[PDB]
């Protein structure tokens, strides 16, 4: 699970980021991504203070 | 303590326990025929036991005498306006004499 | 002088390209406060009608007072990050 | 300068005092009854409040759909 | 009587019954400042003051409720 | 009598 | 221009400044000129610079833009890009406006080594200074540190009796728990190759690594501002640090950990800062509440005002948490205003009257409206400031941060309100106490204010009510600025 | 004419507070009367401009906040309340500074007791005036810090200083309930304006409307002292007597009145509010006017008359009738002005300075003009036919009749009764003092005598409106429709016709027949009959007497039980958080657990062969295990530390 690891995998952030790609799946533990699905923020978030609805 | 009548000290007690007496009266009587009247009592009370040559009798009299100033003492006695606890007291103190002593800050 | 805003949306460019992902971010916060001035216009109109009507101001100041209820849950700054790192689509 | 206060020997110990109260401190019982009121007990009914109505709120520009005043009078007598 | 301290303690609101010996010409200096400034607050508050029941007619209104609309 | 004369030039 | 001017400036100060008083050194005993009036000449041209540093931020202030949105000033010194936004270029003026206040309130009332003391000061301020205009965590952490070897140094030289136990504490707290935001420093290079502010802010990470670099950076935070339960260092070091040490421990320090959310939390890491918003209101409101109370049972005076201090830096975490522009914006002017009206109290509790007495225990002094009226106006004026009256700078922060908390939450967030009424409890009773009654009987009568210490007094209260009776001074710099921090899509 | 109305106060407060001393006592004292006098007479112009010929003024000097949408001016208007305000207020203040000019005058402080005066009408004249909340809650505090800084004007004095704390305090409780109201006021309409606020009452929640109100309710209670937040009320006496009058007939426990009038468009949409205030409002009249019967001093007296009437006008506005609350509150500024000044006057005279009514007696003749301004205030205040307070407060009594609700029967008793002690501890008072046998030594009565002009002035115009004020502005405010709309009634809520109209015939008469009929049975005890008020003897009346002599033990309660379990939380945190746990898991403890583990290192490093050949040979063991074991060794490690 070590960032070497992910990165010797593919699952690192040696590919970059882009907005035109949008991953429906959550990326790995030690991805980073410019644009994410609004569906992954509210089921972290959760609906209320000011996501979706106010 | 013992009490020893007679003695000057004991005489003392009794004299402070006659303050009590009459100024709770006067708290609570605010007239002045009325208040003569149970003043008069009061001291009645007091002068009739004026003789006691025991200490254990006096003492009894010692508790009981407290036990009735406690009971009947006002909630809201009369008090001078420039004495402790008076509408006036501390009001305008002038201040103090003294020299000022400058310090180089 | 008087700045256009650069109208850009954050659907049509690449993140990579940081100077136009900036416009977007400028060009979403200008729209926004424009919005709280359009909010600031339409209550002074309703503070006119209220002192002006008195005891009327149930009725001639009707569409305006449902009005500014319904404009200002929305007519408020809400930042850029919201809307770049979310993908409403999805 | 001058020492111009009179300093005082018995507000010395209490300054003293007040400054170490760390010294003599233990973790009796009583301790950990107050340790765990403010430290556990207050944070935790407070942290429930605070998520179990944490978006549950929409209070900005609420409006009323609900009558307030009543509309026939139905007398005892 | 008693003593003030009067050479060092000096408030802006003077302390225990003070008056200065020239207490006659500065009144008037004063008494000219409270008459320059309400004369002056007199000029400001009609120049800058407006009646809110008059700046805009029903006519007007009348149109706005059904704009909004 | 307050006699209270005035102080010093201000 | 800007930080190579200020930074090439100031060290061309500090070695003037060397060299004019190590020269006589020798291996002869020296009687010079530089030494006569307790190093006058040396503390003179200490307080210049104080001053010239405002001038040179201000040469840039003009240029600023306040309808741009971006960093402006831009300029790369050291590999190491700079800028200024609007959050950062008040709490720059800030910064440097405490340096010539902060010298001048030691001008007599140190034993020697005035020269080590202005270099120190002047020193501590432009580290300060610089950490709000770096564009990188790393550079960022570099200032946020390094600001720690001078302070360490003044407060154990100058210290009070306890100086020892106050350097071992500003040492340990501030470098044991800032560590940990160097872990989440590293980890934003590792993943991503890069800690530059803009870079960084375009990125989302998974939400299990977001909580692990929000919780190492809070901890960094939360000893800063001091929050409850890791605010033990603030009361002890206040009550024996220098007095020019408190100005800048008080009136900047305090103020670079609001700054930290600004930069580190909210941009980059602003899903989870939703997820913590709550659980930083449960600590805020504990650390406002808490504070206020025990600050009840307080006893030496110095210490009194620094329980204050954290009430008041609880209000501004509660108010830049809020996701509004209400909060953000009153959380702001609350630390520009506490920024003045907190050094002024320090000065009127350990700067003229310890400097008379030189007693920090609150039962040798009451009825000091009597002998020292000057005194007790201001301590009554100040006050009031301190405790959010209306026509101060403190209301209008406080009032907006209360106000952005409801916005926020409701229900746990309107319990900032009791901010209003606890604030008047430690504080009037002190006020209430000093000004009140006969003249204390252990007390001699002295001087009132002197005509240094009124000009100290009078230049920290006039920007405070400022503020609080125009405070869109401030707002008409901060709004662009202060509305890029904002999360929150609506649909 | 609206900006020399508002501010003339405040450049008389600064005048003598900073050239006090370049122009001595007596010009001082003038020059601030005189700022006053200016603005009553600029009032008095705009209440005929404004109440008769339906105009509005509206000054707005600049913006106070921008934050995006939360826009807030420096704006001053006058509109029907805010002059109907400036009457009581301005009128009465320039009275008060006019009595205080000779009150004070054997007083060394006059340049600094005026500078807090005029500032304390200035906080409150921006009070009313401005055109929303904020400017409103400015002058709220200013209202606080005045009085803080009035009642504790004699700080040498160790009681005016902690009672000055008591108003302080207790109000910044009620302030800071007033803030969290603004802030849900902002959360629900984004303003704070009255030309916004008022124009959304209906559409907003009803729940919202309670939010924002309770908090207005408990502020207004603070201020206006009723029950709950009262303790501070009798406190407020250690300032001199023409601060009582100003603070306690023209300010702040009025300004909880205030409040609450202004807000009423929002209070008409959340009856349960309104609910509430008819029962603090009737609780508290109802104490009030008990507690008075067996108060002793002077000044208490009349302090807890005035917190009975400034309950009355609750009750007034708990059933909606804001007209009515509102002309009260102008009638009860004028008499209860005069009550204060009347009892300066009588404490003055007495060389003594006594203010226990037990050391007065016969005071009569020997002050006949003092006891005459009582007579008529009194009156006025108990409501006798044809006079002022007849006309306000009466009405008052009908209407919580007039409900025909279950509330309105249940407070009309407890109102009644207010009106009852009203006329009883009015008639105590008056006795005890002007009429008993005299109980003070002669070498005073030989040197009792009235006071100067400067002080007799300003009692005489007082009364003078006690007889004349409340008939001739009986129609402005309760007139049968007159257009006052800044004050909002429901429709569903208007009961003034059938309480004018339908009344039973016996109650239009019940205050009154108790009020007199009942005041000559006591008033015949305390001279004929007055061996029965002995009640020392008594325990049953010795408790009973205790307990309302003490204010319903209200005032123990708080200090006791609530204040220094406050101050107590505050040492358990000192104790067991601060010094305690944090020191512990801190400086102390980790001290405490390195002095142990270097203290056990420090015996490792010794010179000896056989102990660095030992544990190098023990190393040996970490190729032999298989690594999983290593954390076993971890533990066996910790343990050979203990
Ligand atoms: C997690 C950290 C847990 C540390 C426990 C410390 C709690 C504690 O201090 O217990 C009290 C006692 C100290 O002694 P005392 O204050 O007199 O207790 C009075 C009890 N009648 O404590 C003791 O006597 C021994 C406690 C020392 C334990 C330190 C070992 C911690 C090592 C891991 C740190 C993480
Ligand atoms: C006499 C001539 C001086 C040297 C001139 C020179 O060679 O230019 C180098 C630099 C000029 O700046 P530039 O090249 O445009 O790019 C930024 C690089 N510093 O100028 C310099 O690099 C001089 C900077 C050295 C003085 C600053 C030393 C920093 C000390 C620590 C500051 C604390 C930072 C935290
Ligand atoms: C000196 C002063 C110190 C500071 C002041 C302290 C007070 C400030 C904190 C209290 C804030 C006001 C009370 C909060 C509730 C008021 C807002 C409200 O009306 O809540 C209603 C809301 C939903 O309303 P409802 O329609 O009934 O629910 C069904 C939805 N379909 O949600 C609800 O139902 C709320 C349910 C009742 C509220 C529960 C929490 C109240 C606060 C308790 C704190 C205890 C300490
Ligand atoms: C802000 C939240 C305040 C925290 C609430 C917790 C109050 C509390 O737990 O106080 C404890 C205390 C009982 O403990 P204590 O009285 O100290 O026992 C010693 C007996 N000689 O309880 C008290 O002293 C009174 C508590 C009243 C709380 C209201
Ligand atoms: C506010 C937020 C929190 C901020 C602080 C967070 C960290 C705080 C950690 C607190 C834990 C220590 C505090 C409690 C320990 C206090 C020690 C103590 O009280 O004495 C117990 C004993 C010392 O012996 P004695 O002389 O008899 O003293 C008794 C006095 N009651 O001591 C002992 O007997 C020893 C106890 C067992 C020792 C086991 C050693 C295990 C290894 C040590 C832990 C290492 C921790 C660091 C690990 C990485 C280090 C590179
Ligand atoms: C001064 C120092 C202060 C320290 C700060 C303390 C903050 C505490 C945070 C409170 C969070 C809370 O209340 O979360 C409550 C949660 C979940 O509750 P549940 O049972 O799943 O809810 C059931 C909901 N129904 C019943 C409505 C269905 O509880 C926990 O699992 C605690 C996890 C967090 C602590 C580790
Ligand atoms: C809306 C904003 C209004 C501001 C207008 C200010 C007018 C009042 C100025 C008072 C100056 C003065 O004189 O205060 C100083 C007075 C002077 O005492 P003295 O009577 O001169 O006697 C002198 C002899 N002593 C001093 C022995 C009695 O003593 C004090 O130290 C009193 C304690 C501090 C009072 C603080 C009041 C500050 C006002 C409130 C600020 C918000
Ligand atoms: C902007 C950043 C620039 C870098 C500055 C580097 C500091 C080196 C200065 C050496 C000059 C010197 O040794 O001189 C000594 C000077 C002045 O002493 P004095 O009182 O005149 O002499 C005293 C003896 N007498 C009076 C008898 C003659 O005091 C100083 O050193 C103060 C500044 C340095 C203190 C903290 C150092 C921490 C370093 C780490 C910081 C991250
Ligand atoms: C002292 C203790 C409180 C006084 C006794 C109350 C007993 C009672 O019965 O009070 C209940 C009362 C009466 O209203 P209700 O009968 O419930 O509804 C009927 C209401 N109408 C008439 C509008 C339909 O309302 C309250 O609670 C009022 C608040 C009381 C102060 C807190
Ligand atoms: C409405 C009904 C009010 C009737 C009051 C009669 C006068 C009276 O109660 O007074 C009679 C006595 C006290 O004598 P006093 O007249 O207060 O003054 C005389 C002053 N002494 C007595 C010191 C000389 O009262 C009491 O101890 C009763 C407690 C008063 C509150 C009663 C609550 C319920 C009613
Ligand atoms: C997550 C929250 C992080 C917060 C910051 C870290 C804790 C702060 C500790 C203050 C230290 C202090 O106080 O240092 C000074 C202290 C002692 O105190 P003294 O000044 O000598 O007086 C008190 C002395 N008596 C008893 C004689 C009066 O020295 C020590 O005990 C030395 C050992 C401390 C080790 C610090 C390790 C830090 C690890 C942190 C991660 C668990």
């Amino acid at each position: 699970n070590s960032y070497r690891a992910a990165l010797e995998a593919g699952n690192g952030n040696e590919g970059g980021f882009d907005n035109k790609v949008i991953k429906t799946e959550r990326q790995g533990f030690w991805e980073g991504v410019y644009r994410r699905p609004l569906s992954q923020t509210v089921e972290d978030l959760g609906e209320g203070r000011g996501i979706i609805t106010q | 303590k013992a009490v020893v009548p007679f003695s000057e000290a004991n005489k003392k007690y009794v004299s402070s326990l006659y303050r009590k007496s009459l100024r709770t009266a006067h708290d609570w009587i605010n007239k002045t025929e009325f208040y003569r009247v149970k003043a008069s009592e009061i001291r009645s009370r007091f002068d009739a036991n004026k003789h006691i040559n025991d200490p254990n009798e006096l003492k009894v009299i010692f508790k009981e005498t407290e036990a009735l100033l406690e009971d009947y003492a006002h909630p809201d006695p009369i008090i001078p306006p420039c004495r402790p606890g008076g509408s006036k007291f501390e009001r305008n103190i002038p201040p103090r004499v003294e020299a000022r002593i400058p310090i180089d800050v | 002088d008087h700045v256009r805003s650069p109208n850009v949306s954050f659907d049509d460019i690449d993140y990579n390209n940081s100077q136009d992902l900036h416009n977007a971010q400028e060009s979403l916060l200008r729209e926004q406060w424009i919005r709280v001035s359009a909010l600031k216009v339409c209550r002074k109109a309703l503070e006119s009608c209220y002192k002006t009507s008195g005891p009327n101001h149930y009725e001639d100041c009707r569409e305006i007072a449902e009005k500014y209820l319904n404009m200002l849950p929305d007519h408020r700054i809400q930042g850029f990050l919201g809307y770049q790192k979310n993908d409403p689509s999805k | 300068g001058p020492h111009l206060l009179r300093e005082d020997a018995s507000f010395q110990r209490y300054g003293q005092l007040r400054d170490n109260l760390a010294t003599y401190w233990k973790f009796n019982r009583k301790a950990a009854r107050n340790v765990f009121i403010f430290l556990v007990a207050v944070p935790a009914g407070l942290g429930y409040l605070a998520y179990n109505y944490e978006g549950k709120t929409p209070f900005v520009g609420k409006r009323r759909t609900e009558p307030i005043f009543e509309q026939d009078y139905v007398p005892r007598k | 009587h008693h003593i003030h301290t009067p050479s060092y303690i000096k408030p802006p609101t003077g302390g225990w019954n003070f008056t200065p010996a020239n207490w006659k010409q500065n009144t008037v200096l004063v008494l000219v400042g409270f008459t320059a400034c309400c004369v002056g607050l007199y000029k400001l508050g009609e120049a800058g003051s407006y009646n809110p029941k008059l700046k805009y007619k029903e006519e007007e209104l009348s149109r706005w409720n059904q704009s909004a609309k | 009598d307050h006699h209270t004369p005035l102080g010093p030039a201000e | 221009m800007l930080v190579q001017n200020l930074i090439i400036f100031n060290i061309i100060g500090i070695v003037l400044l060397v060299l004019l008083n190590n020269n006589n050194n020798g291996i002869l005993n020296k009687k010079s000129l530089l030494t006569i009036k307790n190093e006058l000449k040396l503390k003179q041209i200490g307080l210049i610079i104080s001053i010239i540093n405002i001038l040179i931020i201000i040469e840039n202030w003009i240029g600023f833009n306040s309808n741009y949105y971006g960093f402006q000033n831009i300029e790369r010194f050291l590999n190491i890009y700079w800028g200024i936004d609007g959050i950062s270029l008040l709490l720059v003026l800030l910064t440097l406006i405490l340096g010539p206040i902060a010298i001048l309130s030691n001008w007599k009332n140190l034993k020697g080594y005035y020269t080590y003391y202005v270099i120190s000061i002047n020193m501590l301020v432009i580290l300060m200074a610089l950490n709000f205009i770096c564009l990188d965590l790393v550079s960022f952490y570099i200032l946020f540190e390094s600001t720690l070897a001078p302070l360490f140094l003044l407060i154990g030289i100058y210290g009070a009796n306890n100086k020892n136990k106050a350097a071992y504490y500003v040492l340990i707290y501030t470098l044991a728990s800032s560590l940990f935001m160097l872990l989440s420093i590293v980890i934003y290079y590792i993943i991503i190759n890069s800690t530059d502010y803009i870079y960084i802010n375009n990125i989302i990470l998974s939400i299990n690594l977001q909580s692990l670099l929000f919780i190492g950076i809070i901890i960094g935070i939360a000893v800063k501002t001091p929050l409850m339960p890791v605010h033990t260092w603030l009361p002890t070091v206040h009550s024996e640090s220098p007095l020019g040490g408190s100005i800048l421990l008080a009136g900047v320090i305090l103020k670079l950990a609001i700054y930290g959310v600004i930069r580190l939390l909210l941009p980059n890491l602003s899903e989870i800062s939703m997820m913590f918003t709550p659980i930083i209101y449960i600590i805020s409101i504990l650390t406002l509440i808490y504070s206020s109370l025990i600050t009840l049972k307080q006893t030496d005076l110095k210490v009194i005002i620094a329980y204050s201090s954290i009430s008041h830096l609880a209000v501004c975490m509660i108010g830049i948490f809020a996701n509004n522009l209400i909060g953000i914006n009153g959380s702001l002017i609350l630390c520009l205003a506490h920024g003045f009206v907190s050094p002024a109290l320090f000065i009127l509790v350990g700067g003229i009257l310890y400097d008379r007495y030189h007693n920090r225990l609150i039962n040798y002094y009451q009825g000091l409206s009597t002998f020292m009226p000057i005194f007790s106006i201001y301590l009554v004026v100040f006050s009031f400031c301190n405790t959010g009256t209306p026509l101060s700078g403190n209301f209008v922060g406080e009032f907006l941060s209360i106000t952005g908390a409801v916005i926020r939450h409701p229900i746990i967030g309107s319990l900032t309100a009791a901010s209003v009424l606890l604030s008047a409890c430690y504080q009037m009773k002190l006020t209430n106490r000093l000004t009140g009654s006969v003249f204390s009987q252990y007390l001699h009568i002295t001087n009132d204010v002197t005509n240094r210490e009124i000009f100290l007094l009078n230049w920290l209260l006039i920007p405070t009510i400022i503020i609080g009776i125009y405070p869109s001074f401030v707002t008409n710099i901060l709004n662009l600025a202060s509305s890029t921090l904002i999360y929150s899509v609506l649909i | 004419m609206i900006l020399l109305c508002i501010f003339t106060p405040f450049l008389g407060s600064l005048i003598s507070g900073f050239f006090g001393r370049y122009i001595g006592v007596n010009s001082s004292k003038w020059i601030v009367c005189l700022s006053i006098f200016v603005s009553v007479v600029s009032t008095y112009i705009l209440f005929i401009d404004v109440i008769f010929n339906e105009i509005e003024y509206t000054y707005n000097i600049m913006n106070w906040l921008n934050v995006e949408y939360l826009v807030v001016d420096w704006s001053f208007t006058i509109d029907k309340l805010s002059v109907s305000m400036l009457v009581p207020v301005v009128t009465v203040s320039f009275l008060v500074h006019l009595y205080s000019v000779s009150y004070m005058s054997h007083d060394p402080h006059q340049q600094r007791f005026f500078s807090y005066l005029s500032m304390f009408t200035f906080a409150m004249i921006v009070l009313v005036t401005g055109d929303n909340y904020l400017i409103l809650f400015v002058g709220w505090e200013f209202i606080g810090v005045a009085s803080y800084l009035l009642i504790s004007f004699w700080f040498t004095r160790f009681n005016a200083v902690k009672s000055g704390l008591s108003a302080l305090l207790i109000n910044r409780f009620g302030d800071a309930l007033l803030v969290l109201g603004l802030s849900y006021l902002v959360l629900v309409t984004g303003s704070v304006n009255y030309n916004t606020v008022f124009a959304l009452g209906s559409y907003l929640d009803v729940n919202m409307i309670t939010v924002i109100l309770i908090c207005f309710l408990v502020a207004s209670m603070a201020k206006s002292a009723q029950l709950g937040l009262h303790s501070w009320l009798l406190l407020a006496m250690e300032g001199p007597t023409p601060v009582s009058s100003l603070l306690h007939a023209a300010c702040l426990v009025i300004a909880g009145v205030f409040l609450l009038m202004r807000s009423s468009p929002l209070l008409e949409y959340t009856p349960i509010v309104l609910l509430l205030i008819l029962w603090l409002g009737g609780l508290s009249t109802l104490i009030s006017g008990l507690i008075a019967m067996v108060s002793n001093d002077i000044k208490k007296i009349i302090a807890l008359s005035t917190m009975s009437q400034v309950g009355i006008m609750m009750i007034a506005i708990g059933v909606s009738c804001y007209n009515l609350a509102l002309f009260h509150l102008i009638c009860h500024s004028f008499f209860k002005a005069l009550l204060f000044m009347s009892a300066g006057s009588v404490i003055h005279s007495i060389i003594s300075e006594y203010q226990d009514i037990r050391m007065y007696g016969g005071f009569r003749q020997f002050i006949p003009l003092a006891y005459t301004c009582i007579f008529i205030a009194s009156l006025s205040l108990m409501a006798i036919p044809g006079l002022t307070g007849f006309y306000s407060k009466d009405i008052i009594i009908e209407s919580m009749y007039g409900e025909y609700t279950f509330s309105g029967f249940i407070i009309y008793w407890f109102a009644l009764i207010s009106a009852t002690c009203t006329s009883l501890y009015s008639i105590r008072l008056i006795y005890y003092t002007f009429l008993n046998n005299p109980n003070s030594p002669k070498y005073i009565y030989i040197n009792l005598k009235e006071n100067d002009i400067v002080l007799i002035t300003p009692m005489i115009i007082l009364t003078i409106l006690s007889i004349f004020g409340g008939y001739l502005l009986r129609d402005i405010y309760l007139g049968m429709g007159s257009p006052f709309n800044e004050l909002f009634i429901h429709p569903n809520n208007l009961s003034l016709i059938e309480t004018e109209f339908s009344l039973p015939s016996i109650l239009k008469v019940l205050p009154l027949i108790t009020g007199l009929g009942g005041g000559l049975i006591l008033l015949l005890i305390y001279e004929f009959n007055y061996s029965l008020f002995l009640v020392y003897n008594n325990k049953n009346l010795s408790k009973l007497y205790s307990f309302f002599n003490q204010k319903i033990m209200f005032d123990q309660l708080l200090n006791n039980l609530i204040l220094r379990s406050g101050l107590n939380i505050g040492w358990l945190l000192n104790v067991h958080i601060d010094r305690g746990i944090l020191q512990l898991f801190g400086p102390l403890g980790l001290w405490k657990l390195s002095t142990f583990i270097s203290s056990k290192l420090n015996k490792l490093v010794f010179l000896n062969i056989g102990f660095i050949l030992e544990i190098i040979v023990l190393s040996w063991l970490l190729i032999v295990f298989k690594v999983s074991l290593l954390k076993y060794i971890l533990l066996l490690i910790i343990f050979i530390i203990l």
